[PDB]
C-alpha cells in the first residue's frame, strides 16, 4: 500500500509499469521521513533563503488599478534565483535524492525552465544531471539548452512521437525504469504518479505561506482571491495550498486558451479536455476521440503540459477552486500593460494570470476586491517572441 | 474459452515450451501486418502478443517505438485493430491471442466496454503495461467479467507479497520480466529467474512466459530449462520488419526462418 | 559655493558649462534635504524592499573553494529587480527628481542596463523618460532597446563622435543644458560632476551595509577583503562605502584588462590612464597623448566607461583601496566556473571581480582568507556573447 | 598686448558694434581653413573666435559637432592649430584672436604651458567652455600670467553674485549668452538681455559680446541697440562651410557676402 493517499478524489494514482513501483514507494517513504526531519527542513530553508533569495517580495500595483476599486499585489517569484518558481522545488527534490543516496538526476523539460532549474540545483548539490527535451523544443530553445550545458548537465534530444514535452516525459520514465537504483527522476510539475503531485506542492507551498503573511502585514486581512496560471499545476498549487482551508479566499487557476477554445488550439485540458490515464496519473487531458495523447498549444511554451495536476482536477470538482482560460492576445496585452505601468517584464506564462486579474478589475471596476496574482517568472526570455509578434502585426 | 490452458496442457504433453512472438498491429500497414501474423503462425508461433498503436509507449525501447510510428503513418486506429483481431481469430480458432495495451486506450471509452469488445472479437488476454497490480482492480474485474485473462508482469525486483498478488490476480500466463528497463533486443536479461519461477509455481500462478531481450534460440531453451513455460520475443521480430520494409517478400521469409528457429529451441 | 565637498582629494569637481551650475546646485540641495527627511527615506526603503526585492542574499560558495583556505561569499545583486545593482540608485534618483518637481528623466546608456533601469523606475514613478545611446550600441543591444521601449521610454540614437557611451553622455548633457527646468539627468554611475559621485554612492551604499550585517551574522567578523568590478564605479563604491572606516577590510576594485594592458585594448584608466578633465570631472581617463577622449575596450560592454569615479581615484591615491585588472579570458573562465560549480550565471562585468577572487585563492591556496565578491548582475544577457566565443574557439 | 581694448575703443569712436565670426580651426582642412579665415577678415570681421578640434564638444549643437568631425577627418591636431594661429597673427597684427577650448585640451599638457603657448603665438583670449567660474581659478591665473584674457560666459539664468564674479574675473570681453541650450543657428534667443548688460556695465565688466543663435543682420543690430558691444556668430558661418564643401570658391564667396552683411548691421 502507501503511506499517503495517492488520490485526490478520483484523480491521481500510480499508473506506471510494475518495475517502477519500488522507486515510487522509496521516494514516498523518504519524503515522509524528510518532512519530519528538522535537519532536512533547516538545510532546505537555508538554500531557499541564502541561495535562491526567499522570501520573495509582494508588490502592490497601484498604477495598473488606478480608477478602480481593485487592489492588486504580485507575488514576485520572478525575483527568485533562475527567474521562476521552479527553483523552489528542484532544491527540495535534489535534497531528497541525496537523502536516498542517489547520485544522478533525470529531468524532462519543454520550454527549458525546468531543465535550467534542475541543472542549477544539480550543479550546486553535486549531482550528475541528464535532461530529456523533445527535439522540436531543443530547436526553439537554444538559449536554455546552452544554460543547461554551462551548468554541467547532459541534454538529450528526444525525436520520438511529437518530439515535444510529453515525449521527453516518456523518455525520462523509460530511462528511470532501468536506472532507478542510482538516479532520481526530478519531475517538473505537480503531476505524474504519486508521490510527485504531493511532493511538488509541499516544496512550492512557501509561495502561499509567504503571501499570507505578507498580505496580513500589509492589508490586515486575507485576499479575496489568489490567481495563478496552470501549465502542469506547480506554481498554482504552491500559491493555493496554504489558503485551501481559508474558505473566503477564492482560488483561480488560469489555463492557456491559445487561439481560442473554439479553435481547438489551446492548452486547457482541465476545463476542455477529457479524463484519461497517462503520465502515471488519472487526470483531464488533451487527447483524440480514440484516446491518443495530443499537445497543448499556447503562445507561452511553458504552459505546454498536455494534462494537469490531479489536485487541481479535484479542487475543481468539489468547487473549492475555479478554473478559467486566457487567450494568447489577452496574455500579450497583460504583458505589455505590466511592462509599461509597473516596469516589470512578466513571463508570458504569468501574463495569463495577470490578464485574468485585469479582466476581473476591468469588467467590474467598482467592485471592491483584494487580489494577488502569482507572478511565476520573469519575461526576459519572451522578449524575442513578443517582438516578433508585434512586428508581424506592425 | 480456455485457450491458454489448452495450449499449455498440450505443450506439457510434448515436453515443449511455448514460443510467442509480438508485433504491433498494422505495422507497416493493415494488409502486410495480417500477412506477417499468418507467417508467424505458420512458422510455429504457439500464441501471439499484439500491440495496439499508441502515441506514448512508455515501456518500449526504440524498436517498438518505431513500430507504433509506422502503424500511425498507415493511419491505424484502435477500431481497425479490433477488425483485424476478429479476422485473425476467424482464421485461427485455437491460438491464444493476447493484447499489449496502454491504459488510456482501455480507459478511453470505458474499461468494461473495452474488455467486452475483446471478448466479442475473440481475444484471450490483455496486458496493460502501465497498470501495476496496485491500480489493477477495475481492469482485472472487467477482464474476468468478459472471460479475458488479465496479465500481470512479475519484475526481477519482486518480493513475496507481489508474487502472491501476481499469482492470485493473473490468469492465462504470468509475464516474467527478464530485467528492468524497457523492451529491446539489444539488452539481454542475465538475472537467474529460477527462484521466482519456483515461488510462482508454489502459489499456483498462471504458467510463466519470459519476456524482454529474448532474441536468440538459446535464450528460449534457457528459459524453459529454468522452469518457465515459454518465452516471448518482440523487438527481435519487429527489427526484421523494420529491416525489410522495402521487400515484403524477403520480410516474410526472414520472419519465417527466425520464428521457426526460435520455436525449435522450445522443444 | 556648495553644501558638500565636490572633491575627493584632487579628483572630482563640477566641470560643466556655466548654464548647468544652477541645476547641479539645485540637485545637491534637494539631495541634502532628502537625506534628512524620514519620509523620503521611508519611501525609498519601501521601494527597495517591496518592489526591488532587497535585502539581497549573501551566498557562500563552498564548491568553488574546495581544497583551499579561502571562504568566498557572493553578494547577490544579480537577484535584484532588473538583474543588476543599477536599480537601487535609479529608484533614489527618480524620487529626487519628483522631490524637485521635475516630470521628465534624461539618461545615457552604453550596454543598455542603465537605460533599462531608468525606464523601469520612470514607468513605476510616473516620469517621462528619454534615453540617449550611441548608435553602435543601439545596434548591438537590440534586446535592451526593446525592453526600454516596452517600458515607455523614448530611445534616441547618438551618431556623433564614436557613437558609443561617451557620445551618449555628451548628448545627455547637451539636452539637459536646455531642458533642466523640467528634466532631471539620471546619470548612471558614481562619476560625472558633483553631486553625482556622492549621490550615487549614497544610493548604492545599502550593498555594503547589508553585506556587513550578513557577514557578521554568518561568520562573526568582517571580511578580509571585498572585491568589485569597476566600469564607472557605482557597484564598487556601494559595496566599499560602509567598510571604508573598517581599516582591516581590504577594498579591491577590478577594471577590465581587455586583451591585455600591454595591447592598449583595455578599460583600465584608473591604473593605466592619465588624469584629465571630462564628463564634468577631473579623473583618470582613456585619452590620446593630445588629450582627445577614447573608448574603453572590454569583452563586457558594461565596463565601457572611459574614465572612473573620482572617489575611486582618491581611495587609490591614499592607499585605502587597491585596483587591479582582469583580462577577457580570465573573466570568461570565472563565468564558466561559477555556472558549473554553483549554478549561478554571472554578468561578464561581475565575472571580472570573481576572476580576481579566484586568483587570490588559487595563487595562495593555503592562505586563510574571508572574501566577498559583489556579484553586480546576472549573465543571461551574456549567453550569446559567451556562446559565440567558445564556438569560435571550438 | 591690449588688442580687445584697442578694438572696442576704436569701435566706440565710430559708434559701431563688433561682429565676430567663429569657425573650427582646420575645418574642412588646414589650407582651406586658413583661406576661410582670411576671407572672414577681409569681409569685415572685427575679431575672431577659433575652435580647436575636440573629441567631445558638449556645449555644441550638430553644426559645430560636424565641424569638429570634419577637422578630425583632416587629421587636425592641437599642435597644428597653434602653427595655424601663429600664421594668422603674422598676417594680421591687430585683430583680436580668441580660442574656444574644452578643458581637457588645456589641462592635458599643463595649464600654465597651454596659456604660455597661446602667448607665444599671439592669441588674445581663451574661453574654456566646460569650466564654470567656480572651477576657474587655475585657468584665469595662468591666463593672466601670460597676458591672455580669460573669458567667462554670463548665462541668462544669472544672479547678482555671478554677475559680480564674471565682471571681476573676466578680461577682454564678457560672453553674453543669448539663451540656455547648446550652440546652433536654428535656435534664436529671445530673452531681453537689457538688464544683464546694464549690471555688467555697472560692475565694470569687460565689454559684452552676445553669442548663441545669432544668424541674421537684424540680430546684430538688436544686440548693439540693447547695449552689447557686439555679437558673435558661429553655427551660421559654419553652415556655409558645410553647404559648400564641394565648391571651395563658392564657399568663400558666400562667407564674404554673409560676413559683409552681418558687419554692416553693426554700424
Ligand atoms: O521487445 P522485447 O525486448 O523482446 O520484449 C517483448 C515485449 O516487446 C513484448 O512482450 N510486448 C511488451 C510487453 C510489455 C511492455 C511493452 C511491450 O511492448
Ligand atoms: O554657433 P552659435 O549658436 O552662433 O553660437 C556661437 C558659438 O558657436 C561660438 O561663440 N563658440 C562657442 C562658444 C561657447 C560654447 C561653444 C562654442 O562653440
Ligand atoms: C514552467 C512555468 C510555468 C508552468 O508550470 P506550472 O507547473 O504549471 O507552474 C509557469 N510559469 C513559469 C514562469 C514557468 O517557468
Ligand atoms: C553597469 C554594470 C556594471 C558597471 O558599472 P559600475 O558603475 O562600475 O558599477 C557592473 N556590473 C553590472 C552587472 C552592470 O550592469
Ligand atoms: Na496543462
Ligand atoms: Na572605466
Amino acid at each position: 500500500t502507501t503511506l499517503l493517499n495517492p488520490y485526490f478524489g478520483e484523480f491521481g494514482g500510480m499508473y506506471v509499469p510494475q518495475i517502477l513501483m519500488p522507486a515510487l514507494n522509496q521516494l514516498e517513504e523518504a519524503f515522509v521521513s524528510a518532512q519530519k526531519d528538522p535537519e532536512f527542513q533547516a538545510q532546505f530553508a537555508d538554500l531557499l533563503k541564502n541561495y535562491a533569495g526567499r522570501p520573495t517580495a509582494l508588490t502592490k500595483c497601484q498604477n495598473i488599478t488606478a480608477g478602480t476599486r481593485t487592489t492588486l499585489y504580485l507575488k514576485r517569484e520572478d525575483l527568485l534565483h533562475g527567474g521562476a518558481h521552479k527553483t523552489n522545488q528542484v532544491l527540495g527534490q535534489a535534497l531528497l535524492a541525496k537523502r536516498m543516496g542517489k547520485s544522478e538526476i533525470i529531468a524532462e523539460t519543454g520550454a527549458g525552465q525546468h531543465g535550467v532549474a534542475s541543472a542549477l540545483a544539480s550543479a550546486l548539490l553535486g549531482l550528475k544531471c541528464r535532461i530529456y527535451m523533445g527535439a522540436k523544443d531543443v530547436e526553439r530553445q537554444s538559449p536554455n539548452v546552452f544554460r543547461m550545458r554551462l551548468m554541467g548537465a547532459e541534454v538529450i534530444p528526444v525525436h520520438s512521437g511529437s518530439a515535444t514535452l510529453k515525449d521527453a516525459c516518456n523518455e525520462a520514465l523509460r530511462d528511470w525504469s532501468g536506472s532507478y537504483e542510482t538516479a532520481h527522476y526530478m519531475l517538473g510539475t505537480a503531476a505524474g504518479p504519486h508521490p510527485y503531485p504531493t511532493i511538488v506542492r509541499e516544496f512550492q507551498r512557501m509561495i502561499g505561506e509567504e503571501t499570507k503573511a505578507q498580505i496580513l502585514d500589509k492589508e490586515g486581512r486575507l485576499p479575496d482571491a489568489v490567481i495563478a496560471c496552470v501549465g502542469g499545476g506547480s506554481n498554482a498549487i504552491g500559491m493555493f495550498a496554504d489558503f485551501i482551508n481559508d474558505t473566503s479566499v477564492g482560488l483561480i487557476g488560469v489555463e492557456p486558451g491559445g487561439h481560442g477554445i473554439e479553435t481547438g488550439e489551446h492548452g486547457a485540458p482541465l476545463k476542455h479536455g477529457r479524463v484519461g490515464i497517462y503520465f502515471g496519473m488519472k487526470a483531464p487531458m488533451m487527447q483524440t476521440a480514440d484516446g491518443q495523447i495530443e499537445e497543448s498549444y499556447s503562445i507561452s511554451a511553458g504552459l505546454d503540459f498536455p494534462s494537469v495536476g490531479p489536485q487541481h482536477a479535484y479542487l475543481n470538482s468539489i468547487g473549492r477552486a475555479d478554473y478559467v482560460s486566457i487567450t494568447d492576445d489577452e496574455a500579450l496585452e497583460a504583458f505589455k500593460t505590466l511592462c509599461r505601468h509597473e516596469g516589470i517584464i512578466p513571463a508570458l506564462e504569468s501574463s495569463h494570470a495577470l490578464a485574468h486579474a485585469l479582466k476581473m478589475m476591468r469588467e467590474q471596476p467598482e467592485k471592491e476586491q483584494l487580489l494577488v496574482v502569482n507572478l511565476s517568472g520573469r519575461g526576459d526570455k519572451d522578449i524575442f517572441t513578443v517582438h516578433d509578434i508585434l512586428k508581424a502585426r506592425g | 474459452m480456455e485457450r491458454y490452458e489448452n495450449l499449455f496442457a498440450q505443450l506439457n504433453d510434448r515436453r515443449e515450451g511455448a514460443f510467442v512472438p509480438f508485433v504491433t498491429l498494422g505495422d507497416p500497414g493493415i494488409e502486410q501486418s495480417l500477412k506477417i501474423i499468418d507467417t508467424l503462425i505458420d512458422a510455429g508461433a504457439d500464441a501471439l502478443e499484439l500491440g495496439v498503436p499508441f502515441s506514448d509507449p512508455l515501456a518500449d525501447g526504440p524498436t517498438i517505438q518505431n513500430a507504433n510510428l509506422r502503424a500511425f503513418a498507415a493511419g491505424v486506429t484502435p477500431a481497425q485493430c479490433f477488425e483485424m483481431l476478429a479476422l485473425i481469430r476467424e482464421k485461427h480458432p485455437t491460438i491464444p491471442i493476447g493484447l499489449l495495451m496502454y491504459a488510456n486506450l482501455v480507459f478511453n471509452n470505458g474499461i468494461d466496454a473495452f474488455y467486452a469488445r475483446c471478448e466479442q472479437v475473440g481475444v484471450d488476454s490483455v496486458l496493460v503495461a502501465d497498470v501495476p497490480v496496485e491500480e489493477s482492480a477495475p481492469f482485472r474485474q472487467a477482464a474476468l467479467r468478459h472471460n479475458i485473462a488479465p496479465i500481470f508482469i512479475c519484475p526481477p525486483n519482486a518480493d513475496d507479497d507481489l508474487l502472491r498478488q501476481v499469482a492470485s490476480y493473473g490468469r492465462g500466463y504470468t509475464y516474467l520480466l527478464s530485467r528492468s528497463g524497457v523492451t529491446g533486443a539489444e539488452n539481454r536479461g542475465a538475472l537467474p529467474l529460477h527462484h521466482l519461477i519456483e515461488k510462482l509455481k508454489e502459489y499456483h500462478a498462471a504458467p510463466a512466459l519470459q519476456g524482454f531481450g529474448i532474441s536468440s534460440p538459446e535464450q528460449v531453451s534457457a528459459a524453459v530449462r529454468a522452469g518457465a513455460a515459454g518465452a516471448i520475443s518482440g523487438s527481435a521480430i519487429v527489427k526484421i520488419i523494420e529491416k525489410n520494409l522495402a521487400s515484403p517478400k524477403q520480410m516474410l521469409a526472414e520472419l519465417r526462418s527466425f520464428v521457426s528457429a526460435m520455436k525449435a529451441a522450445s522443444r
